[PDB]
């Protein structure tokens, strides 16, 4: 995985190292990775590296952990977190399965996963919108993408 | 509510309405407007074109068509519906004259003409839907000229001044303000006309318009690109 | 990483540098092939000699001429602007028979640049012969950068510590649109003289190359008269010859070139552009008023203010004239001539009938509308000279108070020695009175416009030196220095010696008059160093109020040029308003106003409205002043509508009531066909004309109880002089 | 085939290609960061308002203040009179979520003055009742009160008069002429279920009913309704129903009732059964084993297909009113009222522009003139016209019919 | 209606080349800034009866909620307990202020009416408040031409123009949705009006009002239009409306009717019983065909911005853009990329920009080159049979 090794690597290690490469170069600061593969070709092994290497905040919210029962709770759980990574930046956080939080947007109402659905789109404001990041890599991983929500 | 009622034509509501009827109803609205008058000097017919810009001949939009030598018969609706009633009315005026020889009254006609928008879907015949046209037929027949309407619900009526089509609720006052009994064909075509200008959005001008007139006399003549300007 | 081959280079370079010079000179020179490489950065040889930069640095010490020492110094410099080695080696290089950058690259070129400018700096006025080798240097450089499109970096260069002209006189033709804006941008917030420099620089670029309707404005600029006639000479072509004596007088043939210069027909074409959207209609108050949608003097002053602000120019009285009572003064006679300006025609006639007429409300009147008709056209048979130099010679007020503006009005920057000659003996106004000395010295300076007349300085110099204790410090005596101040504009540090001479004046006072001459001095140029004196002598705490005043409108006026600092300064105002005392809160809306007269911007009107509502009713007129003036000549929209809703909150308040009505006349002012603003060409021009009308009003604004709520109104009507046509 | 910077190549990379006033720009950019940080750290922190009084209107030796004050009533409310037994009344009250407690009376001149309810005084350690104090109103009760008249009229809901005839007679006739309904021996009906697609009047109906009328109005607002603190809801019914009863004449306007209560049935609407109870309150409430006086509901909702039929039924509701898309001749009207302010020629086809657009409602209607004279302004003309019209009605009704001739 | 609050953005340098005149202008930014702060540090540096009566105040003062005022001088407050009480009324109070629901000031000991607190906007809305610059005027955002014109005529123009309208009548429109597919400048087109507009700007996220405990959402509704309507004549901008927007549906759980109560206060706002102030509401979202029509109506949404994959001329202008401020080759023709009919969107093409960067980064070179641009298209883009038609 050298050649994934080495793209991961420039994302992720290359701006906050080195910010004035892309300052020179007048291209906007990559912001974000997603990996795709089978089941067991990285796609977490390669983060943990990554932490373990990292001079910054590494963070994990793999998983369901922004599917919460109440309601008005993941999107809050999601801003809550970003604040947290924006305090303690510069940061890397780490998303296993995004498929989980956040996918397709099947329609909603009846039988649509509205709530994981809003978790998704807080994450979509957050990772980019108005008053957009300063040095907040997102890393997430996913088993299948053919899945993933287009915006994201 | 109307969620398994207006799905199908024989399918009856609480009401007692044929949806699937009353939105043919509907999309007759939505063609370009006819008007015609019945005088005691003959029959006359309005109609106003969309023509979307040039490069469309003006013998494709066929808002009058002329029906036998003694009956002309404007449109509004769906264009292949409007072939198919006209293609029924010519074929059924030629076998009366030919079974019968003479010339069939208009109340014939479009009684026959109704007879085949009956059949929606019975099983006896094939459609499956109201034939989504309303038609207009002025000819002249042995009682002096007559003016018969037909809905698309097989329902038609004589009718000495209608207008049909889009400008069909806007046009009704206005015909209903300046028709009277005796009015001569002239009076009958500039009241048309004027009519048609108050409810088009372009300028009426002899290319955004169609006229035709049976006389008991000369036949169903369709105005001419000089005479459409001469009235206009 | 390092690649086999890159590797097997590396070990080259290592045996290279452990090894007779021939080759060595041979195949190290060669290798900068890396950075000449058309498609590339690291060089590699650069950083591949790193370890070796050591060694070599000493073996150019311990080295002497010959075969070598030749060609190493090359790569000596080249590894030195990567790390170390200044121009010392950088000349010794060159000196070394390689100038020509072409074996070279745009980085060593720019590398190069750079390094010859910071021993400029470094350098003084001594040594100056090493400067010979580094001219013909930048001389050999300039060529590469017109070459490569570094058009930037040449005019760095250029610009560096000094003025060049050798560089933009050789920038070849067709191509000079940045030379052109680029440096007017650069001119436009240059901090010295040297300003002046790179404005007859572009001036020359413009006069090589045989076109010059853009030196034609920055003749303005440079405060030379003689390069305006300079520039005038040639005029090769009279179809530019008339665009040109339109500008001069907004700011072969000989019959026509006068004319023009003079703008006898200037009325003409604002008729003609008035035609053009005619909005000819003589009016009533109430309509630039809305009061249908809510006979004091009082009321009469303000509806003949915005009767005339609005209808200017238009030609179309003492009907509507006679409701006078005390303070019903010659307002609305000077009003009716200005309705009335710019029409000599019927002006003459019209001014005459109303002069043959009842008590000095109604002659002095008379004069000033002569003289603000006149404003902005000339001609040879002179009008209203002689009603002026005959008339009202008598010791006493109103009358010489007001034909003394009105002869100002008729001949502002135009610095004629004939009405020079009128006004300076005229100035000895002991034997006259204060507010009469007062204008004399208006009119004096309007007329001066920055000339620096030996003359009329000396006689607001004597004026000054007679001074009577009690008088100084009571008020309406400021004019004298603005007079001095309207003399001297712009010329940079020549006032130093009219300071000196005003430093004789009593403390409490003069004050005003160092602000004053100051800020009618260097302004709109921008200095930074200037605006920070004017900051800290408004910052020292007096527990001197129109101190501060002064230096405010001086922040407002210094800082008209560059947006940025425009708005920078704007940032400023409102600190000063918060932290502030009262006179710095009243001085502030002007400063406001000065920015942005006739450019409403949202942010001025909402603070200015923020403030408004003050418990201070001196802060509350300045404030809605500000409103009209950065309203005047736009009829923006929303502005009239607060503002009728604060002469609502307003209602029975009988000042305020009338400065808001006012600040509504302005807004509607012109109906749009004339604006105040400043810049008259490219924005970039402090123009001579409607700079004094604008400074007089804010100066005399600057204390609103005393002068405006007093016996005297010519401060709008001096505004009216600064008027301008917005077609 | 893939190289990762590294020692010097790093360097290079930033020193190599770069201007020579380079790193002066940079530092300067982050300076001027730095000191806005400093200038926002030095200011940026304002005193507020906290209330604080101009002078001339305080008091100096207010310590009569602070030295007799604390009073904690509002906790009071009497709820058994203990009989009075005779002499020593004993009374009791609830200070709610706290406690209940039993007390005395102290310094209160007529010891009688309590009626078993009357939100009494009461101190802190010792409760002993001190003085008492009116009923309860509460804020939000209060304020759901329109009291500021809509500047709408009954003739600007264009395109609706049998709609508006059926509204006028249940909210108005039997307010203003009672004879005609007690002499002909029909009872008015008392509810109004206001429904249709989305815009075409509605509001602006329940608007111009509270211009005209003469009687107490409450618009009640949806979301005053769910709160917090289950059973508060149900209250907020009790209480708005209470102050109607008060009134003389009452028209409460409940409008997004969508909102307060659709179906009854759970399965996990569970955790959300207290606005099931609240809009049980109001049924009960709107007819019960209870008379419900002068009251008259005029309810609102876009989408009368997920309702109670406990709420729907006609014992609550008794006139529901569809709202048609309007016809030729309403919408008409409506374009003719939309464009009486605007600037027009005097010969625009307002019976084209309503032919135009067909099934519109009223709201599309207004946007077809406001977008008319958007189009007016940017062709920078005074006056639009009826291509103006046509080109707004392109623009908003619409957002190829070769087939429909 | 305390007053438009808007933000304060610093000038513009207008050169982005790396020019001395930059330098220049920005040294000017510079110099004025220090003399601002110095002012400020000489001034406050260099340079009693209220003192003892606030004294007098208790200092740890406390917040109630005013219900039913009484008499002169004894107001009833409450506490945050659900206990409430008849508490007295000091004379340092400017009275008039005290309305039922107001957040008062209370005494820590005494408990009497000693402050007004006339500030109290929730923090979930005031964090959501906008302060903040962005630096995304009107000038990166290449092509969508027609887009900002609509947008500009319904926020700016009756702000900086506000005669057009009442000449005639006609009242500007108060809503605007930009909706479309995923990245196209419907969030650069809200940054621009914060730029240029000197109005208030709100953020809102749809997911940000959806709140936990039941009722909350809309009461924080509520909130932010009554701090908008308050605080400014402003804009709130609603980004991912599709948060709360979906088609209100029979629905047999709590939150969903939740959801949709948030959705009926908001509607509430937009067009209610009562009025709107001059508050402009700016929607957006990803798919317009999943909302309600109750907001989707035009009378709180009265323009729609399509916001379509922008065309060849678009794409062009912004490959301009998003190379402008590069080291471009002179081999490098930006035209193989724009005749090409792939989706790309306004983010592809500076994903596309910042790549080639990348590549040529790896190629050890700091300016892009031809076949740096095709690599960068090709490792960026992410994803009707053959001979079904034709
Ligand atoms: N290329 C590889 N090199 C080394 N170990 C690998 C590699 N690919 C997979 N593994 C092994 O796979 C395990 C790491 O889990 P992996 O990162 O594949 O999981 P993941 O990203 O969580 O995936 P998923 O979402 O499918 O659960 C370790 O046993 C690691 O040794
Ligand atoms: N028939 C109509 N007559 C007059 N104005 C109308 C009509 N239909 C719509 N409008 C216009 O629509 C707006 C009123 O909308 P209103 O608030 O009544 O809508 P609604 O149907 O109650 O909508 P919602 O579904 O959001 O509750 C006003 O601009 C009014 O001018
Ligand atoms: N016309 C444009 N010019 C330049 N950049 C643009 C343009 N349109 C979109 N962008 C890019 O859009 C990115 C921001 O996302 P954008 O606003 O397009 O997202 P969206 O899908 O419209 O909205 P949301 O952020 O709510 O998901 C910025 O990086 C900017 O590069
Ligand atoms: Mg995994
Ligand atoms: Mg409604
Ligand atoms: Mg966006």
């Amino acid at each position: 995985l050298d050649k994934q090794i080495k793209e991961i690597k420039e994302v992720i290690e290359l701006p906050v190292k080195h910010p004035e490469l892309f300052e020179a170069l007048g291209i906007a600061q990559p912001k974000g990775v997603l990996l795709y593969g089978p089941p067991g070709t990285g796609k977490t092994l390669l983060a943990r590296a990554v932490a373990h290497h990292t001079d910054c905040t590494f963070i994990r919210v793999s998983g369901s952990e922004l599917v919460q029962k109440f309601i008005g709770e993941g999107a809050r759980m999601v801003r809550e977190l970003f604040v947290m990574a924006r305090e303690h930046a510069p940061s890397i956080i780490f998303m296993d399965e995004i498929d989980s939080i956040g996918s397709s947007r099947l329609e909603g109402g009846s039988g649509g996963d509205s709530e994981v659905q809003r978790t998704m789109l807080e994450l979509l404001n957050q990772l980019d919108g108005f008053e957009a990041t300063k040095n907040i890599k997102v890393i997430m991983a996913t088993n299948r993408i053919d899945i993933l929500d287009s915006a994201l | 509510t109307r969620s398994e009622y207006d799905r199908g034509v024989n399918t009856f509501s609480p009401e007692g309405r044929l949806f699937q009827v009353e939105y043919a109803i509907e999309a007759i609205k939505l063609g370009s407007t006819a008007i015609g008058i019945q005088t005691s000097e003959g029959v006359c017919l309005a109609v106003e074109k969309r023509i979307t810009s040039p490069l469309m001949e003006p013998s494709s939009i066929e808002k009058i068509v002329e029906i036998d030598a003694h009956i002309g018969c404007a449109m509004s609706g769906l264009i292949a519906d409007a072939k198919t009633l006209i293609d029924k009315a010519r074929v059924e005026t030629q076998n009366h004259w030919f079974t019968y020889n003479e010339t069939m009254t208009v109340e014939s006609v479009t009684q026959a003409v109704s007879n085949l928008a009956l059949q929606f879907g019975e099983e006896d015949a094939a459609m499956s839907r109201p034939f989504g046209v309303a038609l207009l037929f002025g000819g002249v027949d042995e009682k002096g000229p007559q003016l018969f309407h037909m809905d698309p619900s097989g329902t038609f009526v004589q009718c000495d001044a209608r207008a049909i089509g889009s400008a069909s609720e806007g046009a009704q006052s206005s015909l209903q303000e300046v028709y009277h009994k005796s009015m001569t064909l002239k009076e009958a075509i500039k009241s048309s006309l004027i009519i048609l200008k108050q409810v088009m959005e372009e300028k009426l001008n002899a290319t955004n318009i169609e006229l035709a007139t049976v006389q008991p006399g000369q036949n169903f003549h369709m105005f001419t690109k000089e005479e459409l300007e001469e009235v206009i | 990483e390092l690649s086999e081959e890159d590797k097997q280079l590396q070990d080259e370079l290592e045996m290279l540098v452990e090894r007779l010079y021939r080759p060595a000179l041979e195949e190290l020179r060669r290798q900068i092939r890396s950075s000449t490489t058309s498609m590339t950065s690291v060089p590699k040889p650069l950083k591949f000699l790193r370890p070796h930069y050591g060694k070599l640095k000493e073996i150019y010490e311990n080295m002497a001429p010959g075969e070598n020492k030749r060609f190493a110094a090359d790569i000596i410099s080249v590894l030195a602007m990567t790390m170390s080695g200044e121009r010392e080696c950088l000349k010794y290089r060159l000196v070394g028979s390689q100038e020509e950058l072409a074996s070279w690259g745009h980085e060593y070129v720019r590398h190069l640049a750079g390094e010859v400018a910071k021993e400029w700096q470094e350098l003084d006025d001594a040594e100056k012969v090493q400067r010979e080798p580094l001219l013909t240097l930048v001389k050999e450089i300039v060529p590469y950068n017109m070459a490569h499109n570094a058009e930037h970096e040449a005019c760095d260069l250029l610009m560096e510590i000094e003025q060049v002209d050798m560089l933009e006189k050789d920038i070849d033709e067709n191509a000079y649109a940045k030379v052109c804006l680029y440096l007017t941008s650069c001119v436009n917030y240059v901090p010295e003289p040297e300003n002046s420099a790179l404005l007859r620089c572009a001036l020359g670029v413009f006069r090589k190359f045989s076109r010059f309707p853009e030196a034609l404005r920055l003749a303005l600029m440079l405060n030379d008269m003689e390069l305006v006639e300079d520039i005038f000479t040639s005029c090769k072509d009279v179809v530019v010859q008339k665009q040109m004596a339109f500008m001069l007088g907004r700011h072969e043939e000989y019959e026509d070139l006068t004319e023009i210069m003079s703008n006898v027909q200037l009325n003409s074409n604002f008729l003609a552009l008035a035609r053009e959207l005619d909005i000819m209609e003589p009016k009533v108050p109430d309509d630039i008023y809305k009061t249908h949608l809510e006979d004091s003097a009082r009321m009469n002053l303000a509806s003949s203010f915005v009767n005339g602000f609005v209808n200017a120019a238009f030609g179309q009285g003492n009907k509507w004239l006679y409701k006078n009572k005390d303070h019903g003064m010659l307002s609305a006679a000077a009003s009716l001539g200005m309705i009335l300006l710019w029409d000599v025609d019927g002006g003459l006639t019209q001014i005459d009938k109303y002069l043959y007429s009842s008590e000095d409300y109604i002659k002095s009147g008379a004069l000033l509308a002569c003289g603000i008709v006149n404003s902005g056209v000339r001609n040879e048979c002179d009008p209203a000279l002689a009603l002026l130099s005959d008339y009202v010679l008598h010791n006493s007020n109103t009358m010489r108070l007001g034909s003394i503006f009105g002869l100002g009005l008729a001949y502002a920057g135009s610095n004629r020695e004939d009405v020079l000659t009128l006004l300076l003996p005229v100035m000895g106004d002991s034997k006259s009175s204060m507010e009469v000395a007062g204008v004399t010295a208006l009119a004096c300076g309007m007329i001066a416009v920055g000339s620096c007349n030996g003359d009329v300085t000396s006689t607001i110099l004597q004026t000054i030196m007679e001074k009577s204790e009690t008088e100084l410090k009571d008020t309406y005596a400021r004019w004298l220095p603005l007079g001095l101040g309207l003399n001297h504009l712009g010329k940079g540090e020549a006032i130093e010696a009219i300071l000196a001479a005003l430093e004789v004046v009593s403390e409490p006072f003069r004050s005003f008059a160092n602000t004053l001459v100051d800020v009618c001095a260097y302004a709109g140029s921008g200095n930074v160093l200037k605006v920070q004196q004017l900051l800290h002598i408004c910052s020292e705490h007096f527990d001197m109020g129109a101190h501060q005043g002064v230096a405010v409108l001086g922040i407002a006026l210094i800082a008209m040029g560059e947006e940025i600092g425009a708005e920078m300064a704007l940032r400023t105002f409102g600190h000063l308003l918060r932290y502030g005392e009262p006179t710095l809160r009243r001085a502030v809306p002007l400063a406001l106003a000065l920015i942005s007269v006739s450019n409403p911007r949202l942010n001025i009107l909402d603070t200015l409205s923020k403030f408004s509502h003050d418990a201070d009713p001196e802060v509350s007129y300045n404030s809605i002043f500000a409103m009209g003036m950065v309203g005047s000549g736009t009829n923006n929209a929303r502005l009239a509508a607060m503002l009728r809703q604060l002469a609502q909150y307003h209602a029975k308040d009988p000042n305020n009531l009338f400065m808001v009505r006012l600040a509504q006349g302005l807004t509607h002012l012109g109906k749009g066909t004339l604006t105040l603003c400043p810049y008259h060409s490219d924005r970039q021009l402090m123009s001579q004309v409607a700079v004094a009308g604008l400074l007089t009003v804010l100066v005399s604004f600057l204390d609103v109880r005393n002068i405006i709520l007093g016996k005297s109104h010519y401060v709008l009507y001096g505004l009216v002089a600064a008027m301008q046509p917005r077609m | 085939p893939i190289r990762a910077l590294d020692e010097g190549d790093i360097a290079l990379l930033k020193t190599y290609g770069q201007s020579t006033y380079s790193r002066q720009i940079k530092q300067v950019e982050d300076d001027i960061q730095q000191l806005l940080k400093k200038i926002n750290e030095l200011t940026g922190i304002k005193e507020s308002d906290t209330g604080l009084a101009p002078p001339a209107l305080w008091d100096l030796a207010a310590d009569k203040q602070t030295l007799q004050s604390e009073q904690p009533l509002q906790v009071a409310r009497c709820t058994k009179i203990i009989n009075a037994d005779s002499e020593d009344p004993k009374y009791i009250i609830n200070v709610k979520q706290f406690a209940k407690f039993v007390v005395d009376l102290s310094d209160q001149v007529a010891p009688t003055d309590i009626e078993e309810g009357m939100r009494v005084g009461v101190d802190r350690n010792k409760y002993q009742i001190h003085i008492p104090l009116p009923p309860k109103i509460d804020p939000t009760v209060t304020m759901m009160q329109v009291e500021e008249k809509p500047d709408v009229t009954y003739s600007d809901v264009g395109g609706c008069k049998e709609q508006i005839e059926k509204l006028r007679e249940v909210v108005e006739t039997p307010l203003l002429h009672p004879e005609r309904f007690v002499n002909l021996g029909i009872e008015p009906p008392k509810g109004v279920l206001l429904f249709g697609p989305p815009g075409t009047g509605k509001t602006l109906c329940a608007r111009a009913v509270a211009n005209r009328t003469d009687a107490c109005f409450i618009r009640v607002i949806g979301s005053e309704l769910v709160q917090k603190y289950v059973g508060e809801g149900a209250r907020m019914v009790r209480e708005l129903f209470e102050m109607a009863r008060t009134k003389k004449a009452c028209l409460i306007f409940f409008d997004e009732i969508d909102a307060i209560g659709g179906a009854r049935f759970d399965d996990g609407a569970g955790g959300d059964n207290e606005v099931q109870r609240t809009m049980l309150e109001l049924i009960n409430q709107l007819d019960g084993f209870d008379p419900r006086g002068n009251i008259k509901v005029l309810m609102a909702t876009n989408r009368p297909d997920t309702l109670d039929p406990a709420l729907m039924r006609p014992g609550r509701l008794d006139r529901k009113i569809e709202f048609s898309l309007p016809d030729l001749e309403g919408r008409t009207h409506i374009f003719k009222i939309h464009a009486r302010s605007m600037s027009v020629e005097r010969d625009i086809r307002f019976e084209l522009l309503a032919r135009l657009c067909p099934n519109s409602t009223g709201a599309e209607i207004r946007s077809v003139c406001t977008e008319a004279g958007m189009f007016a302004i940017r062709a920078r003309r005074k006056i639009a016209t009826e291509k103006d019209f046509l080109e707004a009605v392109n623009k908003v009704i619409k957002s190829r019919y070769m087939t429909y001739n | 209606t305390k007053g438009p609050d808007a933000a304060s953005k610093l000038p513009l340098v207008t050169p982005h080349t790396q020019c001395r005149l930059k330098l220049l202008k920005l040294e000017r930014i510079k110099d004025y800034l220090l003399m601002e702060e110095e002012f400020i540090r000489n001034q406050e540096q260099m340079k009693e009866e209220r003192s003892k009566v606030d004294d007098l105040r208790g200092t740890p003062m406390s917040v109630g909620t005013l219900e039913e005022i009484i008499d002169d001088n004894h107001a009833i407050v409450s506490t945050s307990v659900g206990s409430e009480h008849y508490v007295s009324i000091l004379s340092f109070v400017d009275k008039d202020l005290l309305e039922p629901g107001c957040s008062v000031l209370l005494n820590h000991k005494v408990h009497a009416v000693i402050g007004v607190l006339m500030d109290d906007t929730d923090p979930l809305v005031t964090v959501m408040k906008v302060e903040k610059a962005p630096q995304e005027t009107y000038a990166d955002i290449g092509g969508l031409d027609n887009q900002i014109q609509e947008i500009k005529e319904s926020v700016e123009l009756p702000l900086t123009h506000p005669e057009y309208y009442e000449e005639m009548g006609i009242k500007p429109p108060k809503g605007v949705i930009l909706y479309g597919p995923p990245g196209t400048g419907k969030t650069l087109l809200a940054k621009a009006v914060a730029n240029q507009t000197s109005a208030t700007f709100l953020r809102v996220v749809g997911s940000e009002l959806i709140q936990k405990y039941l009722g909350d959402g809309p009461k924080l509704v509520r909130e932010l239009f009554r701090v908008a309507e308050e605080h400014a004549p402003s804009i709130v901008f609603i980004d991912e409306i599709d948060a709360i927007g979906t088609k209100r549906y029979d629905s047999n759980s709590g939150g969903e009717r939740e959801i949709q109560r948030t959705m009926l206060e908001l509607l509430n706002q937009l067009d209610g019983f009562d009025s709107r102030g001059d508050v402009k509401v700016i929607m957006a979202t990803n798919r317009i065909e999943t909302l309600d029509p109750a907001l989707i109506r035009p009378g709180r949404i009265d323009r729609k911005i399509e916001f379509p994959l922008p065309d060849e001329k678009t794409k062009k202008r912004i490959f301009q853009i998003h190379t402008s401020r590069m080291t471009l080759a002179d081999d490098v023709t930006l035209d193989d990329l724009i005749m090409a009919k792939d989706d790309l969107s306004g983010a592809d093409i500076k994903a596309i920009c910042t790549e080639a960067g990348l590549m040529a980064l790896r190629e050890r070179r700091m300016k892009v080159t031809n076949e740096d641009f095709k690599k960068s298209k090709e490792n960026v883009l992410y994803k009707t049979p053959e001979g079904l038609y034709l």
